[PDB]
C-alpha cells in the first residue's frame, strides 16, 4: 500500500518540478527579449547623434 | 493504513492539478510584469532620439 502511493507521488512530482522550473525561468527569458528591443534604440541614438555632428 | 495511502493519493492528485495551474498562470503574470517594468526604458530610449 505504501509503494502504490509512493510511485504516484514521484510521478506527479516529475511534472510539478518540470512546470515549476519552467515558471521560475520564464521571467528572465522575457527580460532578455525586452532588452533586445531596448538596446536597438539605445544605440540608435548614436546614429542620429553622429548624423548631426 | 490501506485506506490511508489511497486517501493520500487522491490528495496528491488534487495537489497536482493546483500547482500545475499556478505555474501556468505565473508564467503569464511574470511575462507581462517584465514588460510593465521595462516599458519606461523602451519609450525613454526612443524619446532621447528626438531630444
Amino acid at each position: 500500500a505504501q509503494r502504490d502511493y509512493e510511485l504516484k507521488k514521484a510521478a506527479y512530482d516529475i511534472e510539478v518540478n518540470t512546470r515549476r522550473a519552467q515558471a521560475d525561468l520564464a521571467y528572465q527569458l522575457q527580460v532578455a527579449k525586452t532588452k533586445q528591443q531596448i538596446e536597438e534604440q539605445r544605440v540608435q541614438v548614436q546614429v542620429v547623434e553622429r548624423a548631426q555632428q | 493504513l490501506d485506506v490511508k495511502f489511497m486517501a493520500d493519493t487522491k490528495i496528491a492528485d488534487s495537489k497536482r492539478a493546483f500547482e500545475l495551474q499556478k505555474s501556468a498562470f505565473s508564467e503569464e503574470v511574470n511575462i507581462k510584469t517584465a514588460e510593465a517594468q521595462l516599458a519606461y526604458e523602451l519609450q525613454g530610449a526612443r524619446e532621447q532620439q528626438k531630444i
